[PDB]
């Protein structure tokens, strides 16, 4: 106490609890999961429904920057919609400069730099979000990243953001990676949103994926979700 | 011209061990006189003095601007001012109005402060610091006390023939010009005083 | 930033500036040095060790020039002192662009304690935690002036700042008479940077920089191995 | 309590307290119900007087065409966002020449209540809306907060004793399709009388009505035209 | 003692001291890792292990070699989101130094610099100091190699052999008796000492998979980045 | 003692606005009464000392025309609300040739109601009733430092702020006339001042929309004390 | 560039820092001031001169034009900022219209200035309060006051300064249109008014009349020492 | 953000000021100057706080500031306010020449100054000044003027005002012993080496410990005049000598 | 004032009542000549008169050290410098920020 007001003094032991206050409330968040296969990114989010509270595709956590990139934010969600129009603009001023798609090497550190500079003046909070960035190129493959509320962005093959943090991701490296397609890891990501975060505290809840690679041409786009619906059937079948 | 809107005529002459400039009495619009008293040369410090020509504007403008930067300097440092950094001085406020500058012509002519060294130079409008060794001139009548100066300036002089030379100089190239006459002030300063003297020129 | 600018240093109710009080003490914890004018130049001696023998003493310098003759050190700290002194610089030469003529030593200190000045009476910052020499020989007479953080400056005929200065000050005032040459000058420069050194002084140990009339010039570690043999 | 006092500073168990107590500021008002149908947005709101000679303060206020929103926080803060919102709706009436989508409006208010809950020396927007639209893509029922978290719904109700109108809610969630406007309206009506207490009821002065549709421009009715509305009823049982 | 607010910004104890800056000095050691420079006769040596803790997680992205320029390489300790912002600021101005002046920036510039830079930082009470370090080497023209090191108060000194991270302590005064015995240093007696500093201090004696080493030349002045294959060449060499 | 400026109560009202509510009940007392014949007005000067003036102390302020004003609470707080609001309904006859109605004038008074802060100051203190006659009658508007605009039939504001408003329902209905309105104002004044009533304590202000310029002066205001 | 609010609101409905540059007005100097039909005048008490130092300095009675006078209270830095702005003021409402500025007009002026001096971030209030006298065109003489809070009046006899509740209760029980009557009659009694006040022995009275004809005159010592005199003479006539 | 705000603005809750009153309170704590005229002269008395022998005292001008070829300044408080304050009278009495081509009067340079170190007080937050100083010269209006300049922005007409707490004693002895247009050159000098001779602790008044600059009006000049060396040690040999023919009465 | 009616105060020494007191503790000592008792009174900057005791013990113990019943000035210069142990911080700018 008394070192933790501003974002800007230091512990005397020599670290900020303004950046450590907020990571733990973006803990305090659904479960929210991304992997890739060897020819694109699956997204999968879990969404929580009250008792009714919204309609079907209300505040959809599954953002899309470009045409190529896509998000899994969790967190607070209204910083979230922040960080979604500061990349959204990102990605537009790269396009008028060089006249090019945006790497996703920069896009996350363009994003991340915008991240830790809120964390230095007395003026401002640090965001209270954290996020995953999904893409897929011919020249450069699919890359996965994740940004933390402190800054640090670096690369992934599995990652999860939220209350069950390490315990999803217990099973997530017991997947394979390089010998999967990505219609395999659709019905495969079901699962892990199904077997963790049992209906105890919440009992319903929705399921939304998202997903960008080979198969979509390197566009960005929600899956077929009523369309011939094989993700919740599957991850059904682990009642034993 | 912007020019000889006015004229004016000022001279400066480097003798032995003293220095003499001069100038003339004449403040008229194009054809019109209106006084014969219009000063020209503004005492900076002892024994060193500054001629201006041009504008009549721009010789006013200037000469309270100088003083303005001159007392600053004299105030926070103890000594009086160097004819060099006098001569730095006036360029670098001719030179901060580059595109709209003061029509006027600055001729500086004074001795050390430390020695008995007399200096001279003359400046454009825009600030080109020029010395010589013999003798500067300045107005619109420049040709003619050009013709002057060349025939008529010997190295080694003293202060009697040094006045009477630079007399001769002003008062047979100024009866020349047109807009430039009616009394020609010279000042012949030395080590020890200073004199001020005003000629019998021709008052048409 | 926001648009704050609030003064961080008030004054006591006794009626003292508390801030640069404080200041004063994080210059009497420096590195001790001796400032000497002995009527033809002045010797700047300044005691640079390092912490390990991992370091390069080629790399950082105390004794820095100004323009041509004008030489300065410190006794302060490290990483204030490189502002003021790039600060310094460039204000020299704002002076040449006008006047065509070197700068007067009398003149910068006006200038840069007129800096310092006014740095601590604004808001949001602290005072600065450097003490100076500056010397240079201007107009035959050369000089030697001190400033301080509260932006005051003096004039001195031998004086000694950083750690243990009271007893330099009195030995000098008991060794330096009204007048010497420079090669007793730098001897008794030296007789007086050890008060408070280890026992080895090598040509890496202190460095030492004079003002001739004919300039500014700084002496390499040859000639101050060369001379502190039968030094004291 | 030292963490509780600016909009900045964090807290050690990770929740922002100024946004907490904004929440607290939508609660003190008066409760107003907001649903939908296949081809209507009907939004009935509640007025308080403040003394029995004084007019009643009026909740549901015009912006467009096609869109009307309802109130449920301070004034000050109502006004400096419907000056934002009926500017952002004749811009694009200006530039492009079309009405705008109800969904991509609210999301600029979104991204403006963010800036004041981030940086110092600002107070977050202490208001509640339900805003209900009409475009392209049929009618639509949005709530926000001071949080600048905005809710695609079908129906809700905020302001004070809310709760008591969502219950009633979501027990004719399944009605609220094949209805036209008069068993539309109705439905509505009987959720603002259940957070009422059991001795006053609406009295064609304290209640207006904003109907939006296919064939209709957004229009608002008060103590005239709230009359053929409020008939066929019944009394609340006891 | 603690007097006004000498604890939390930037100003004066009554001791003489200051408290902001000496507690970010112990904010690089948060990051539990440990960086080695070693110069030699005509190369100049980095070495620095990583540690990798998921197996869900990139062997490219966590490598603290930056390249700064094509002649001038660095290494980072300290906290990665302040580090990687102090490395942009070290891109930026390397290239000004081109576009202004014409000729390539000396690496003994280049720390004056992010110095001044650091030493605004600790100037102004209303912004943090950014605790991190910063380590530069490369190939000056008739001077040789050149090890630098900078801090976040904001001062630098030349080198011929210092270590940072968390062990400087007990590495440093390995590298003091190496040093001042007078031995030879051509290319790989300075990589072997690199190795082994790190390997006697860490006490681990790995797997040539966590160390990087980033070596410059005379001969070769392009900063390079080594191989893992040739990385394991250099170790069994060693041992014996 | 000293917290933030702009804070919400942990209960979810205030600071600082509701002290603003609370600096009006200092105030003098002021009775506007809305009739279908007009708009009557009445304030009490409250004099302290003999030696000062009266007539240099003033609280009803006409706006363009039609439109009065009465000030409750800090006097020079509310000369800027007063010269805002004439100026505001001359930008809107030299840009539209008609005048501006009652209630859009108090629209804009109380934009800036709470439009302080540290950039782009303090609430201000004084609560107003704006009343005129345009184009929908006469008409009688409130206002409070809260920026709550809103319309009464006859509000009293004041000093008696609860007093008076409990008496004025007592003796009041929708079929008024002028002469009975005022008469029936300074019923409830002297009830609530603590001095005596004369021509030199008190005065009116009635709005017609015939006599459009409201129009009331001493010789008048005893007629109207000594038929009652 | 300077945000930070300095007058806020009280919990019980009040400020802080109006009350508190009153009390800078109630530790100054005594000065009143009454009216008549045809002369103004006005005096200050509590000279408190060294008696071996200048004294045409330490003048505080001035004036804005030809024709408004002024007497301050409190603090003397303050009322030097809030004269010469006056001057700027009045001179340039003669610039537009050519009348001579009415004694209304000015002291809305001031007023209208120290209430959003108050309104304003990060600004010191005013301590003073004037005394504004003069009379306008049609010969009507009158005399307003100020207050650091930005509230203007019309008195018939003001008093500021230490002691202002004594002299006003002494002015209160004094309601003639006798003393109103003869000129010199009313300047004894702006004497016998500052009379009970300060130790007042003819030398720490400093009275300035205008007959609203012409600008200010003070008074002679000498002309104090036979007002004195008369004051005290008919005093003595209660036997 | 805000909890670091030092607050130099607020009124005391007594109703006076609490910062102004602090540095009123500093200023008479190390320093010493004076300054007397009753005819055709005014003098500076000044004061050497600390005279050490490792000096060099080149400037000959060191409290003493010349600001105009007809006025200068005695300054006493904090040494570097003073230079701000120097520099910036110093260039208000240079830009009034500039407008008028007439040289400022000395009253009209007084109020210049402190409406700035007012403004310093009232609004900004800012550190106020904690100088206190002096004022000569030479009019076209009233002549030999004398002027006491204060931290709060306050000033006055004197004749024998002083700085220091040290020398609240000698506006004592000034009070007791001063002349109404009876000053010479020497009468007022001897008067001055009089007060110093009391009022600083330094026994006997050593020449190199106190500094006395004068102003005179010779023909069109205003000669300012400071004097140096010897006329001050015989000075002082003419007040000692008068002192030892005086105390025979004893 | 009703109970107590004379409260005298006791100042520190001036130069001539150093002088005096210095007079009394040499009488009963041993001086040599060519000493100048006055400067020694004047290089106490408001001294106490206690100290004039300390001076002379000082004095003669420095003439004790070398068995010699002979005094100069100079055991009286280093015996008043050693009294003299102040806390006066004398950098040369806590006096001197302040002229």
């Amino acid at each position: 106490t008394g070192y933790d007001l501003s974002a800007s003094t230091f512990s005397p032991d020599g670290r900020v609890f303004q950046v450590e206050y907020a990571m733990k409330a973006v803990e305090n968040s659904s479960t929210a999961i991304g992997i890739r296969c060897k020819d694109g990114v699956v997204f999968g989010v879990e969404k929580l429904v009250l008792s009714k509270l919204y309609e079907e595709g209300s505040n959809k956590r599954l953002f899309n920057v470009d045409r190529h990139v896509g998000m899994a934010v969790a967190g607070l969600l209204a910083d979230a919609r922040s960080l979604a129009d500061i990349a959204r603009e990102e990605a537009s001023n790269f396009r008028s400069n060089f006249g090019y798609n945006i790497p996703l090497k920069h896009l996350a550190d363009r994003v991340a730099m915008y991240v830790h500079a809120y964390t230095l003046y007395s003026a401002v909070r640090p965001f209270g979000c954290s996020f995953m960035l999904g893409s897929y190129s011919v020249n450069d493959g699919a890359q996965l990243y994740m940004i933390d509320p402190s800054g640090v962005s670096y690369g992934y093959w599995g990652c999860a953001i939220g209350k069950a943090r390490q315990a999803a991701k217990t099973e997530i490296e017991k997947l394979q990676m390089k010998e999967m397609t990505c219609r395999d890891i659709v019905k495969e990501v079901a699962k892990i949103i199904y077997i963790v975060h049992d209906e105890v505290k919440d009992k319903a809840f929705e399921l939304e994926l998202s997903w960008v690679g080979e198969l979509t041409n390197g566009r960005h786009e929600i899956v077929p979700k009523d369309i011939r619906e094989e993700a919740e059937k599957y991850a059904k079948e682990s009642l034993k | 011209s912007i020019m000889s809107y006015n004229g004016g005529a000022v001279m400066a002459m480097k003798g032995k061990n003293c220095v003499a400039i001069a100038a003339d009495r004449r403040f008229g619009i194009q054809a019109q006189m209106v006084t014969t008293d219009f000063q020209k040369i503004f005492p900076m410090g002892d024994r060193l003095y500054i001629g201006l020509a041009g504008l009549a504007t721009d010789v006013q403008t200037v000469a309270q601007r100088l003083k303005f930067r001159l007392n600053l300097y004299e105030l926070k440092e103890g000594r009086q001012i160097k004819p060099y950094t006098l001569m730095s001085m006036v360029a670098n406020l001719l030179y901060e109005k580059r595109f709209g500058p003061y029509y006027t012509e600055p001729v500086i002519a004074g001795l050390d402060p430390k020695t008995f060294k007399p200096f001279i130079c003359s400046l454009d409008l825009i600030g080109c610091p020029m010395v010589t060794d013999d003798f500067v001139v300045s107005g619109t009548c420049a040709e003619q006390m050009y013709g002057m100066c060349e025939s008529l300036w010997e190295p080694n002089m003293d202060p009697d023939h040094l006045f009477e030379t630079i007399s001769q100089a002003m008062l047979n190239a100024v009866d020349r010009d047109a807009v430039s006459g009616m009394g020609v002030i010279v000042h012949i300063i030395e080590k020890d005083k200073i004199t001020t003297r005003t000629l019998k020129a021709r008052m048409d | 930033e926001r648009g704050y600018s609030f003064s961080l240093t008030t004054f006591s109710p006794s009626g003292k500036l508390v801030q640069i009080e404080y200041a004063l003490a994080a210059v009497a914890g420096g590195a001790p040095s001796v400032g000497i004018k002995a009527a033809n130049g002045v010797v700047l001696a300044t005691e640079k060790k390092q912490k390990s023998i991992l370091y390069d003493e080629r790399s950082v310098h105390k004794v820095e020039p100004i323009t041509k003759h004008i030489g300065l050190v410190y006794s302060g700290m490290g990483p204030d002192y490189r502002v003021l002194v790039h600060r310094a610089r460039k204000l020299a030469q704002q002076y040449y662009l006008v006047y065509q003529e070197p700068i007067p030593t009398a003149q910068l200190v006006q200038r840069v304690a007129s800096v310092m000045q006014e740095y601590t009476q604004s808001g949001g910052v602290r005072p600065f935690g450097v003490s100076l020499l500056i010397c240079g020989w201007n107009e035959g007479r050369p000089y030697l002036f001190q400033s301080d953080p509260s932006g005051a400056y003096f004039a001195w005929k031998a004086t000694a700042m950083g750690k243990n200065y009271v007893n330099g000050k009195t030995f000098l005032e008991k060794r330096y008479n009204e007048d010497l040459e420079l090669e007793d000058a730098i001897h008794t420069a030296i007789l007086t940077l050890k008060e408070s050194f280890e026992g080895q002084m090598t040509e890496d140990n202190i460095e030492v920089g004079i003002c001739n009339e004919a300039g500014f010039r700084r002496l390499t570690p040859t000639e101050v191995k060369d001379y502190l043999a039968a030094i004291a | 309590n030292q963490y509780d006092n600016d909009v900045t500073v964090w807290s050690p168990q990770g929740r922002i307290h100024q946004i907490e107590y904004a929440m607290e500021a939508v609660k003190q008002g008066s409760a107003t119900v907001g649903l939908k149908s296949k081809t209507h947005a009907v939004l009935v709101a509640l007025k308080r007087a403040q003394s029995e000679l004084a007019a009643h303060q009026k909740k549901i206020l015009h912006v467009d065409n096609h869109i009307g929103i309802s109130i449920a926080g301070l004034t000050a803060d109502a006004r400096l966002l419907c000056n934002f919102m009926r500017q952002e709706c004749l811009d694009s009436r200006f530039v492009f020449d079309r009405p705008l989508p109800v969904s991509r409006l609210v999301s600029l208010i979104g991204s403006k209540t963010q800036i004041p809950t981030q940086r110092y020396g600002r107070r977050p927007y202490g208001v509640g809306l339900l805003i209900a639209g009409y475009d392209d893509m049929g009618p639509h029922i949005f709530q926000t907060c001071p949080s600048a978290n905005y809710f695609d719904c079908r129906a809700m109700s905020i302001g004070a004793r809310s709760q008591s109108a969502r219950t009633y809610l979501e027990r004719h969630m399944s009605e609220f399709m094949e209805c036209n406007l008069n068993e539309l309206v109705k439905h509505g009506l009987r959720a603002l009388r259940e957070t009422l207490p059991a001795e006053q009821d609406l009295t064609t002065k304290n209640v207006s009505i904003g109907i939006v549709g296919k064939d209709l421009e957004f229009t608002i009715y008060d103590d005239d035209d709230v009359s053929p509305f409020l008939e066929g009823l019944e009394e609340r049982p006891q | 003692s603690s007097a006004g607010f000498d604890r939390h910004i930037t100003i004066f104890s009554p001791e003489g001291r200051l408290y902001q800056v000496e507690y970010a000095f112990k904010a690089i050691n948060q990051g539990g890792l440990t960086s080695v420079a070693v110069r030699g006769k005509d190369c100049a040596v980095i070495v620095t292990q990583k540690k990798v803790p998921d197996k869900l997680l990139d062997s490219s992205t966590v490598t603290h070699l930056f390249k700064i320029t094509e002649n001038i390489g660095c290494v980072m300790t300290g906290m990665t989101a302040d580090s990687r912002s102090q490395v942009q600021r070290a891109r930026y101005e390397a290239a000004n130094w081109k576009y202004k002046y014409g000729y390539e920036i000396p690496v003994d510039m280049l720390c004056k610099r992010i110095a001044d830079i650091s030493q605004v930082y600790t100037q102004n009470a209303e912004m943090r100091p950014l605790g991190c370090c910063m380590i530069l080497i490369g190939i000056d023209e008739e001077q040789g190699p050149q090890v630098y090191k900078c801090d976040p108060a904001g001062y630098y000194c030349g080198f011929k052999a210092t270590a940072a991270g968390v062990k400087q302590t007990e590495s440093t005064s390995f590298l003091e008796k190496k040093v001042k015995k007078k031995f030879d240093w051509t290319f790989e007696q300075t990589v072997e000492t690199a190795i082994t500093c790190l390997s006697t201090v860490l006490s681990i004696d790995f797997k040539p998979s966590e160390i990087e080493v980033g070596v410059v030349t005379v001969e070769n002045p392009k900063f390079r980045i080594l191989t893992e294959a040739e990385i394991d060449a250099h170790l069994v060499a060693l041992a014996e | 003692y000293d917290r933030g400026v702009n804070t919400f109560s942990p209960e979810g009202r205030l600071f600082q606005v509701e002290y603003a509510i609370e600096a009006i009940k200092l105030g003098s007392t002021a009775i506007g009464i809305q009739t279908s014949e007009g708009v009557c007005l009445a304030v009490e000067k409250r004099i302290t000392s003999p030696l000062m003036e009266p007539s240099s102390i003033e609280k009803i302020v006409e706006i363009d025309a039609h439109i009065g004003c009465a000030m409750s609470g800090l006097i020079a707080d509310a000369k800027t609300l007063i010269d805002k609001a004439r100026v505001e309904t001359q930008n809107h006859w030299f840009t539209y040739n008609e005048t501006m109605t009652v209630e859009s004038v108090t629209q804009a008074v109380s934009n800036l109601a709470l439009q302080f802060g540290e950039e782009d100051s303090r609430p201000f203190g004084v609560a107003l009733l704006f009343g005129g006659v345009d184009e929908k009658g006469p008409q009688l508007f409130h206002m409070d430092p809260s920026g709550t605009f809103v319309q009464c039939d006859a509000r009293a504001i004041g000093s008696a702020s609860e007093g008076a408003q409990s008496s004025l329902q007592e003796v009041y209905h929708k079929s008024m006339t002028l002469k009975e309105a005022i008469k029936s104002s300074l019923i409830i004044l002297k009830q609530v001042m603590e001095e005596k009533l004369n021509a030199t304590n008190i005065e009116l202000a009635t709005v017609q929309p015939g006599q459009n310029f409201h129009m009331f002066t001493k010789e008048e205001l005893e007629e109207v004390i000594k038929d009652i | 560039s300077y945000d930070r609010a300095i007058t806020v609101f009280s919990p019980d409905g009040h400020l802080f820092q109006v009350e508190y540059a009153q009390e800078a007005v109630k530790k100054g100097s005594t000065a009143v001031g009454v009216r008549g039909r045809d002369i103004v005048v006005l005096g200050v008490e509590k000279k408190s001169v060294a008696k071996l130092q200048d004294e045409r300095t330490v003048r505080k009675i001035c004036a804005l034009d030809d024709n408004v006078c002024m007497a301050f209270a409190g603090l003397t830095a303050d009322a030097r900022i809030v004269i010469n702005r006056a001057r700027v003021e009045c001179q340039s409402h003669r610039l537009t219209v050519e009348d001579p500025v009415t004694v209304e007009y000015i002291t809305r002026y001031i007023a209208s200035l120290k209430q959003r001096y108050t309104q304003s971030n990060g600004r010191r209030p005013f301590g003073i309060s004037a005394l504004i006298v003069g009379f306008d065109f049609d010969g009507t003489p009158r005399l307003y006051q100020t207050d650091p809070s930005g509230t203007y009046h019309a008195w018939k006899a003001n008093a500021i300064g230490r002691g202002a509740k004594s002299v006003r209760e002494f002015l209160e029980k004094n309601y003639t249109d006798e003393a109103i009557e003869t000129d010199d009659l009313t300047i004894k009694l702006v004497i016998k008014a500052l009379l009970e006040v300060v130790q007042s022995g003819g030398k720490n009275i400093e009275l300035a009349v205008m007959r609203r004809d012409q600008s200010l005159k003070i008074l002679n010592p000498e002309e104090i020492e036979k007002y004195v005199a008369e004051i005290e003479k008919e005093k003595e006539e209660n036997e | 953000s805000r909890r670091y705000d030092s607050r130099t603005t607020i009124f005391s809750p007594e109703g006076r000021l609490y910062q102004v009153e602090y540095a009123m309170e500093a200023i008479g704590h190390a320093g010493t100057c004076l300054g007397i005229l009753a005819n055709d002269g005014v003098l500076l008395a000044a004061e050497r706080r600390n005279i050490h022998k490792l000096l060099d005292e080149v400037f000959f001008s060191e409290k003493i500031y010349k600001l105009n070829e007809d006025m200068a300044c005695s300054v006493a408080g904090i040494t570097s306010d003073a230079n701000v304050l120097t520099n910036e009278l110093r260039l208000i009495a240079q830009r009034y020449l500039l407008q008028y081509q007439e040289p400022i009067p000395c009253e009209q340079l007084v109020t210049a100054l402190c409406d700035i170190k007012q403004a310093y007080t009232q609004f900004g937050g800012k550190r106020p000044f904690g100088v206190s100083l002096l004022y000569i010269g030479w009019d076209k209006h009233y002549g030999f003027q004398l002027y006491q300049s204060d931290p709060s922005g306050n000033y006055g007409g004197w004749k024998a005002t002083c700085i220091g707490n040290n020398s609240a004693a000698a506006v004592s002895m000034l009070k007791q012993d001063y002349k109404e247009g009876e000053m010479t050159l020497k009468s007022a000098l001897a008067l001055a080496i009089k007060v110093l001779n009391k009022t600083m602790d330094v026994s006997k008044l050593s020449a190199e410990k106190v500094e006395i600059a004068t102003l005179t009006r010779e023909n069109g000049k205003t000669v300012i005049r400071v004097l140096k060396q010897k006329e001050v040690e015989q000075l002082i040999k003419k007040h000692e000598e008068e002192e030892a023919k005086a105390e025979r009465e004893k | 004032p009703g109970r107590i009616d004379r409260k005298i105060e006791f100042p520190p020494p001036n130069e001539e009542a150093r002088l005096d007191i210095l007079k009394i503790h040499s009488r009963k000592m041993n001086l040599t000549r060519g000493i100048n008792l006055r400067k020694i009174a004047e290089l106490m900057p408001g001294a106490s008169g206690a100290e004039v005791k300390g001076v002379c013990t000082e004095a003669g113990m420095y003439a004790l050290r070398e068995r010699r019943v002979h005094v100069t000035q100079e055991d009286f210069e280093m015996a008043v410098a050693k009294v003299m142990q102040k806390d006066s911080e004398k950098n040369m700018s806590i006096k001197k920020l302040w002229k």
